């Protein structure tokens, strides 16, 4: 079937009902520490090119709240980084895609808040906004990493061709 | 005035006291009872207890209670207790279909025809509290196909596949009592063969008293129509149509009748004591791909109001499903050169 | 509550102490005599074929018209089929001249899965087992033979009487026309068997076997 | 199984038991062995044959019911011995005698339990 | 489709692709078929021993000693050369192909192993063509028994050849389709007068013949060749379709049967319109 | 072709007689509704057989009963070639004669086709309609008949010479 | 005798033809019929049938067979009528012939089928196997040493997946499921997939393309994320090239095949990845219809499941069915063992040579032994008891 993350602990928190995990990350936020080597954001876009596919996802942990978002993130940055024509271009276009305020749970424009839980309060809600943009800014960094061959200008086609696809059929600008 | 409950025949009808509820059944094992509100006709009642097509229907008027008969064998009285028809069984000891039913006309017997070639008159013995029945054998030797009693409740004509028209007596002096004279004879003991017609073919389809009951008319499928006077010896009057057989016959006076078929459309037919001669009177219904009202062939007919005597009304129902009823004045106007007695 | 080896008492208590009572149903068929209120132990049979008889052997004729029914997966629904169209012929050769020569007795039966058969001589067919045994390879003389030795085994001043009161039970007794099936084996079986053949005494042999019209609880109303 | 060989149903006692245009008229008269029948009906064939196109509404027209209503089971069994233009002038003799009698005469055609 | 193929698809196509493949420097396949032709015919291709690189070729006809009396050997010869081979057991001609050794243009020998059958024929014919080409006559008929109930008759005579077939209709209906069939042979000189003349009796056999049989449902058409179709010219073509004639002629009759078919299943689906139509 | 309108006029009349039906349950078997012109066990029930012929070839037998009809019609087949086509038509329809629910699957004997006209026909569709379907079929059989023959010929014509001129 | 009986499998898209006795169909030809488009003279034989019929310029290509059923006798007629004298050239008096039915056939479409074959072609002899039946014998081949006419079989050609349970050669109508998923589904798929990411494949090519690679590289993997990994990782390894020309250029267009040769076939598995109506992996669909089959035959069925089809094609294609139901069946009799020990179920599935003509070649093995003619119904019988024997057409082989 689909596959889920395996980074849920006993004693991971919970940000609104999505999961707090860490993320190797020269950027800012309330992430905690990383705890091992692999992170969220690894399972996300390890697991994408064939979680992307899949229509219907069986939420298991909150861990797996935090795996939808991102995976729905990385289909946002590679309709970005499809137009590029450069790593670089591609690693500033990022940046500016991950600073762009996406709407949250419980937000009109946020797709599944049927599932996923609103911040039950004005400091939850500052720190879920914070880890979100956290998140999209590396994943968008990692991403750009893969999706630009050795030969700049040079979008992957192999990443570009999953552009049109959305995972379970979900948008975070639809 | 046609009205289609469906597509299908109805094979049979009864309507109550006021001529406010018709009973039919609907080619089925059941009987339908609908009722107007306003202009439109709505379903009041589904009585269903027959195993097989219900072949016969009728409606004892004061005590209301519906008879029905059907090729199960069976026999059930309905009894209306609130707002619903409760059946009550009766064994006719019968091992064919029931052809058909009438209540004699004080309610106190019914009579049913069938294929086991005899007649069934039933009562009912409270001493028992349950209904019985005698039989009525000698000498129908084919499938009774229709009955019609007597103003006096006792003689009871009836008609058969054998060809033949006959009066018998269904005398049950546990439930009335000596019957006065008749012309039709004075001997009346049960099962007394009163009157037997002279022919030797067409199955006789309908048959049917006059309002004083001196009179036995009937139709059969040699296309003729005939009626024994009994105030002329029993004299037979005969008359040859030109047209297909008529299933169903109803006197609307002492000296017309009125009838029904397989050509579709009712006609007149009036009597003329004097030369004991039968008169075709002409096509009532005057205007698939039919002319006529019904669309396929009618089956039964009954005087709706004004009784047989001095008939005002008449119901027609046949193969098409669909229930016509005709005014008898209205019909006197769109033909001007009609005569009815 | 007893089923033979009395209900049989029990049923024909339709206000008759004396009859022979053929009941039949899903497992198996007895002709039990019963005697001014008792049921005579003796003079009681079975016959070993019945409503899953019949129910099994339309599956196979309904395989030879091109119906695949899993005799298994599909027995309920079968006998659903068997219930509802058939029944017992009064004059096999005659039946067959119908089902070879017409349609007369082609009848569409929806299965579960919405597909729509065609049913025609194996309506009759299919309850003949019950007169031949030897059709559903059972060894026998059949309902019919089988009641006619078991009167004419019993005293003879109560045969008469007998004869004229058999009534059947058990719902594989309800095939339309199966009253008449049996009067008109009888009537044969008397006529060979026992008038030697004289076709002029047999108006004076009179057979009575009744159909129960009152009839869906009578062990109860007995 | 022999026995069931035999139709008991023959012995029930039940089972049903019964108990030119001068040229026409003429024939008409006194109608009945298929021999004596036969005989009858040839006569009748005879002269029904040896009529124009033209002279049969004629001699139709000019027979009571009880009279159409014969000639039109006679017409009938003309039908069951084809030979020349006996067929096509028999197909001429039902026409008129249809118009004349209407269907009805057909229907007792069928109906008659004692027939010519 | 109207005249039958003289050529076989089966042999054509399995030599097609194995000398392709061999070409190919592919390595070469096992092949095993065992297939049939029209008149009884039986044909097997198989790697003779085991060696895939040699494709055998075989047709068995139960008639072949009738046609080895009239030159079929010489002719076979005369056509295959080299690549005839003894016959293997249960055949009668056998055709070996070397995948190892196959000419530039494969379309000649692909093309004559697929007339394999019409070649096991064409010697009677060319025989009595001769005959008459040399005055040559007074000889003796050809019998050929190409069916186990069916036999066909050369015969040559001063300006003209013969070839009379007896045939046979397992169906009685098809005798009188196959009448109305034969009838229009018979006159098919009106819209060719040089033309062959065909004749047909229909129950006995010509004057011309003997132990002939007779029967309702045999039938005796007879071909009257003259020189314009029997000379060296002509001669190939008119064998083409003279020996296809009889299998011509039933194949008609049964898509005759099959148009018929068509037309019934209209008209009765017409039927059944109008029958609906009367349902209120 | 004088003669035809005629025939069928005749034969449509006597169709419309015969086509009065109504539904009879049997004398004979409990609970059993059987075409008494079928099973012909009550003659009272039973009308009296008749036949339209056009001459002395084609002809139409119409047996009725109070509750079904069988019309059996003897087609004209003037050569062996619409012989075994007629043969073969009524062969076809007969084979689909649960399809043509008042077709018989097989004929009477010495006729080349015949209906069974049941009450329950009558009353599932117009009666006037079934008479009128009857009258329609034995003139469209006829055309066919002809179509077919004419098909025949005309194949086998140019199928002669297809294999002639090649020669 | 000594001629081999004929041996056709009319499918909706394909019909494989050839005699009786030998390993493979001597054509496989597209199950279409090319005509001109009353009809008068000798008009109704100016057709083609398969590939000769695809692309005539001045014919209309016609498919007889909808739903692996005849829909258009008058054409399917005809076209038997080239099957019979124009590619196998036999005497069709002279042969028995054994053809194949969908199951849920009619048993009015075998005498009509019967019909065409005795009254047109006169054969001798007639036998309409059901095509599942076939596909079991097929079997017999490969993995199995006692051989039985109960199985299921999943039959998948370019319409709808069949999954088909027989019990002693005869199918058990009752429990047939069909998925929604075939050949054309993952055509249609890959097309996209190719669509998406390559470019220069010529739209009036699309099709040809997506098929061309789904045949030529397509296969089924044991898991998604490790084999888009290895695309990913070791591209050089998996990635294939394939060359093409236009047709209004002739220009040779090249493209590369990626991820599309496995995620193809995967659609059987993860329906939702294409129909957005259907989500039943394959395996527990096949799961479900034993379940639904009499008790006392549901294990054997799970130990002989057998493949038909060119979608059954794929490499592992089975392997990958076993695993997946091997799971779905152990998983269901781990929570009946908490909720309170039924014997592990034996799930296999049987996989040989013969799986794109498994069918034909069944029917050549069964046509081409004594047996076979002990049950065809003969042209006596037919005549003499009439079409309504070719109804039923006894199983046998055991
Ligand atoms: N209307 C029917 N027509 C024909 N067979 C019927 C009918 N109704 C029930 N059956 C069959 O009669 C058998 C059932 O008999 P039933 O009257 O239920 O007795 P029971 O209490 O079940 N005891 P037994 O019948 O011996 O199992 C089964 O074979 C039913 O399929
Ligand atoms: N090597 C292959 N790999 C995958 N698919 C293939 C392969 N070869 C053929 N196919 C597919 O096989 C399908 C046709 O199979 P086939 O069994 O002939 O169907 P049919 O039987 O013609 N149709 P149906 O009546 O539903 O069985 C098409 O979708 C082809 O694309
Ligand atoms: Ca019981
Ligand atoms: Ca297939």
């Amino acid at each position: 079937p689909a596959y889920h993350s395996s980074l849920m602990d006993p004693d991971t928190k919970l940000i609104g009902n999505m999961a707090l995990l860490p993320i190797r990350s020269q950027f800012k936020g309330p992430a905690p520490r990383e705890t091992k080597d692999t992170d969220i954001v690894d399972e996300a876009i390890y697991y994408f090119k064939a979680n992307v596919f899949f229509k219907n996802y069986e939420i298991k942990n909150e861990a797996d709240r935090t795996l939808i978002y991102i995976t729905l993130y990385i289909s946002e940055c590679l309709k970005k980084l499809q137009k590029c024509n450069s790593k670089s271009q591609g690693e500033k276009e990022m940046y500016t895609l991950g600073i762009t305020n996406f709407p949250i749970p419980g937000e009109p424009g946020f797709p599944l808040n049927a599932i996923y839980a609103k911040p039950a309060n004005k400091q939850e809600d500052e720190v879920m906004r914070a880890y979100l943009q956290q998140l999209r800014q590396e994943t968008g960094l990692r991403l750009c990493e893969k999706v630009f061959d050795p030969q700049n200008d040079k979008p992957s086609k192999w990443w570009t061709c999953f552009v049109k696809r959305q995972f379970m059929n979900k948008s975070l600008s639809g | 005035a046609y009205h289609s409950f469906l597509v299908e025949p109805i094979s049979c009808h009864a309507w109550n006291k006021d001529r406010t509820q018709i009973a039919i059944c609907p080619n089925n094992h059941e009987v339908h009872i609908y009722e107007k509100s306003g202009n439109k006709w709505v379903q009041v009642h589904e009585l269903k207890e027959h195993n097989g097509q219900v072949t016969g229907v009728d409606w004892a008027p004061d005590s209301n209670r519906i008879v029905t008969c059907g090729t199960d064998r069976n026999a059930y009285v309905w009894t209306l207790k609130g707002r619903t028809w409760k059946p009550t069984l009766v064994i006719l000891r019968i091992n064919r279909a029931a052809r058909c039913v009438r209540w004699a006309p004080n309610e106190k017997k019914f009579a049913v025809g069938s294929g086991s070639r005899v007649i069934s008159i039933c009562y009912f013995e409270q001493e028992n509290d349950w209904w019985v029945c005698k039989h009525i054998k000698k000498p129908i030797r084919s499938t009774v196909l229709s009955l019609d009693w007597h103003p006096n409740s006792v003689l009871l004509a009836a008609g058969s596949c054998d060809f033949k028209c006959r009066i018998f007596s269904a005398y049950i002096k546990e439930v009335e009592e000596r019957p006065a004279p008749t012309p039709w004879g004075s001997k009346m003991p049960f099962g007394e063969l009163m009157f037997e017609s002279s022919s030797s073919c067409g199955w006789v389809h309908g048959v049917c008293f006059s309002a004083n009951g001196s009179r036995v008319a009937w139709v059969s499928h040699d296309s003729t129509v005939c009626l024994a006077d009994a105030d002329k010896k029993m004299a037979v009057a005969t008359l040859a149509s030109e047209t297909l057989p008529l299933l169903a016959v109803t006197f609307i006076t002492e000296s017309s009748l009125v009838a029904a078929g397989h050509d579709c459309f009712p006609v007149l037919f009036t009597y003329d004591s004097a030369a004991g001669k039968l008169s075709f009177g002409g096509r009532l219904d005057v205007p698939a791909g039919l002319d006529s009202l019904h669309k396929n062939s009618v089956s039964q007919i009954s005087v709706l109001s004004g009784g047989k005597a001095k008939c005002s009304q008449f119901c027609t129902t046949g193969m098409d499903g669909g229930m016509s009823i005709w005014d008898v004045r209205s019909l006197e106007s769109a033909l001007k050169d009609l005569k009815i007695v | 509550t007893e089923p033979p080896m009395i209900q049989a008492v029990l049923t024909l208590y339709q206000g008759l102490l004396t009859g022979v009572v053929v009941d039949s149903g899903d497992g198996v068929t007895h002709i039990c005599p019963v005697y001014e209120g008792f049921s005579l132990p003796h003079l009681t049979r079975r016959l070993d074929i019945a409503g899953r008889d019949i129910t099994r052997y339309l599956i196979k004729l309904l395989l030879l018209r091109g119906y695949a029914f899993n005799h298994s997966a599909d027995f309920e629904t079968v006998r659903m089929i068997k219930e509802k169209l058939c029944y017992v012929g009064y004059n096999i050769e005659q039946e067959q001249k119908l089902a070879l020569e017409t349609t007369v007795l082609v009848e569409s039966y929806t299965l579960p899965d919405g597909r729509i058969i065609k049913v025609g001589g194996e309506r009759f067919e299919a309850p003949e087992a019950l007169f031949q045994p030897h059709l559903i390879n059972v060894e026998g003389v059949g309902v019919a033979e089988l009641l006619f030795n078991t009167i004419q085994a019993a005293d003879i001043d109560t045969r008469s009487e007998f004869y004229k009161h058999i009534v059947l039970s058990g719902g594989s007794t309800m095939y339309p026309g199966l009253p008449s099936r049996l009067e008109r084996e009888l009537k044969q079986l008397y006529l060979e068997r026992v008038l030697k053949g004289d076709v002029e005494k047999l108006s004076k042999f009179k057979i009575r076997i009744e159909d129960p019209p009152r009839r869906k609880h009578m062990v109860f109303l007995g | 199984a022999r026995f069931r060989k035999v139709d008991v149903d023959e012995y029930d006692e039940n089972k049903f038991v019964d108990e030119m245009t001068a040229a026409l008229q003429a024939a008409l008269k006194n109608p009945p062995s298929q021999a004596v029948k036969d005989r009858a009906g040839s006569i009748v064939l005879k002269v029904l044959i040896s009529f124009k196109a033209n002279d049969i509404e004629k001699a139709v027209q000019s027979l009571d019911k009880n009279g159409v209503d014969l000639l039109m089971k006679y017409i009938y069994k003309g039908f069951e011995s084809p030979s020349d233009n006996s067929s096509a002038v028999l197909l001429q003799w039902h026409e008129k005698a249809l118009a004349a009698g209407g269907v009805g005469s057909i229907v007792r055609v069928l109906t008659a339990r004692k027939t010519v | 489709m109207i005249l039958l193929e003289v050529n076989n698809r089966i042999i054509e196509e399995t030599l097609a692709l194995k000398f392709e493949n061999a070409a190919a420097g592919n390595k070469p396949e096992a092949v095993e078929v065992t297939f049939a032709d029209f008149d009884g015919v039986l044909y097997h291709i198989s790697n003779p021993n085991g060696d895939k690189t040699k494709v055998m070729v075989s047709i068995s006809l139960k008639f072949y000693k009738e046609l080895q009396a009239h030159g079929a050997d010489e002719l076979l010869k005369r056509v295959y050369g080299s690549y005839l081979v003894n016959p293997e057991s249960g055949y009668n001609v056998s055709l070996l192909y070397d995948l190892e050794n196959l000419p530039a243009s494969k379309d000649s020998i692909v093309h004559q192993a697929g007339m394999l059958k019409r070649n096991c024929f064409a010697s009677v014919f060319e025989k009595y063509f001769q005959f008459q080409e040399e005055g040559k006559e007074g000889e003796n008929r050809a019998v050929i028994h190409y069916r186990d109930d069916e036999t066909m008759y050369v015969e040559s005579k001063k300006d003209r050849v013969t070839v009379v077939f007896s045939t046979v209709f397992k169906d009685d209906d098809d005798v009188v389709i196959g009448k109305v069939f034969m009838q229009e042979f018979k006159e098919g000189r009106r819209a060719s007068h040089t033309a062959p003349q065909v004749l047909f009796s229909h129950r006995e056999p010509p004057l011309e013949l003997t132990d002939a049989a007779v029967g309702d449902n045999i039938g005796y058409i007879t071909f009257v060749l003259f020189p314009r179709h029997t000379n060296a010219s002509a001669r190939d073509n008119t064998i083409n379709l003279i020996h296809t004639f009889r299998d011509y002629l039933h194949y008609h009759i049964k898509c005759s049967k099959a148009y018929i078919h068509t037309r019934m299943r209209a008209k009765t689906s017409d039927f059944l319109k109008v029958l609906n139509r009367a349902r209120p | 072709t004088a003669t035809l309108r005629p025939y069928l006029s005749a034969v449509r009349a006597t169709l419309q007689a015969a086509l009065c039906l109504e539904n009879f349950s049997s004398q004979v078997v409990e609970r059993h509704n059987k075409p008494e012109v079928e099973v012909r066990s009550s003659k009272e029930l039973l009308l009296q057989p008749v036949t339209i012929s056009r001459n002395e070839k084609e002809k139409v037998l119409i047996e009725g009963s109070i509750n079904s009809v069988r019309v059996s019609i003897a087609v004209k087949q003037a050569d062996e070639i619409e012989k075994i086509l007629c043969h073969k038509f009524m062969r076809f329809m007969m084979m689909r004669a649960e399809n043509f629910f008042i077709l018989r699957r097989k004929p009477v004997e010495g006729y080349d086709i015949s209906f069974l006209i049941t009450n329950f026909h009558t009353e599932q569709m117009y009666k006037h309609k079934l008479v009128d379907f009857v009258i329609h079929f034995m003139e469209e059989i006829d055309k066919e008949i002809s179509e077919m023959k004419l098909s025949v010929n005309a194949r086998a014509r140019i199928v002669a010479e297809e294999f002639l001129k090649n020669f | 005798g000594r001629l081999p009986a004929c041996v056709v499998d009319c499918g909706t898209g394909y019909t494989k033809l050839g005699y009786a006795g030998n390993t493979e169909p001597q054509f496989i030809i597209p199950s279409c019929i090319a005509i001109k488009e009353v009809m008068k003279g000798v008009d109704d034989l100016d057709f083609f049938i398969g590939d000769e019929a695809i692309e005539k310029p001045t014919y209309a290509t016609k498919w007889p067979i909808r739903h692996g059923i005849v829909e258009d006798w008058d054409l399917m007629e005809r076209f038997m009528e080239q099957v019979i004298f124009k590619y196998l050239r036999a005497e069709p008096e002279d042969h028995y012939f054994l053809l194949t039915e969908p199951p849920l056939n009619t048993p009015e479409n075998r005498e009509y089928t019967a019909e065409i074959m005795f009254e047109s072609f006169n054969v001798p002899g007639l036998y309409i196997a059901v095509q599942a039946v076939l596909a079991l014998a097929a079997s017999w081949t490969s993995q199995v040493g006692e051989r039985t006419l109960t199985g299921t079989v999943i039959d998948s050609g370019d319409g709808v997946t069949h999954v088909i349970p027989v019990a002693e050669g005869y199918v058990i109508g009752s429990c047939i499921k069909h998925i929604p998923i075939a050949g054309r589904d993952i055509t249609y798929f890959i097309q996209q997939l190719l669509r998406d990411r390559e470019v220069g494949i010529p739209p009036e090519q699309s099709l040809e393309t997506a098929k061309a690679v789904k045949e030529r590289y397509s296969y089924v993997c044991p898991d998604l994320v490790k084999e888009f990994n290895k695309y990913d990782t070791d591209g050089s390894k998996w990635i294939k090239q394939y060359t093409g020309i236009n047709a209004i250029s002739k220009k040779e267009f090249s493209i590369d095949v990626g991820y599309e040769r496995f995620l193809g076939p995967e659609i059987f598995f993860h329906p939702e990845f294409a129909n957005p109506d259907f989500t039943q992996p394959i395996s527990e669909v096949v799961d479900e219809v034993i379940q639904n089959c009499p008790i006392d035959v549901r294990r054997p069925l799970y130990k002989n499941i057998v493949l038909s089809g060119g979608s059954t094609m794929f490499r592992d294609f089975g392997r990958r069915l076993q695993r997946d139901l091997k799971r779905t069946v152990d998983a269901r009799l781990k929570l009946s063992e908490e909720l309170s020990k039924p014997k592990p179920i034996d799930v296999q599935v049987i996989t040989h040579h013969m799986q794109r003509y498994a069918v034909w070649f069944g029917g050549s093995m069964l046509a081409s032994t004594p047996e076979f003619y002990q049950v065809c119904h003969t042209k006596k019988d037919y005549e003499e008891i009439g079409p309504s024997i070719c109804r039923h057409n006894p199983v046998f082989g055991v």
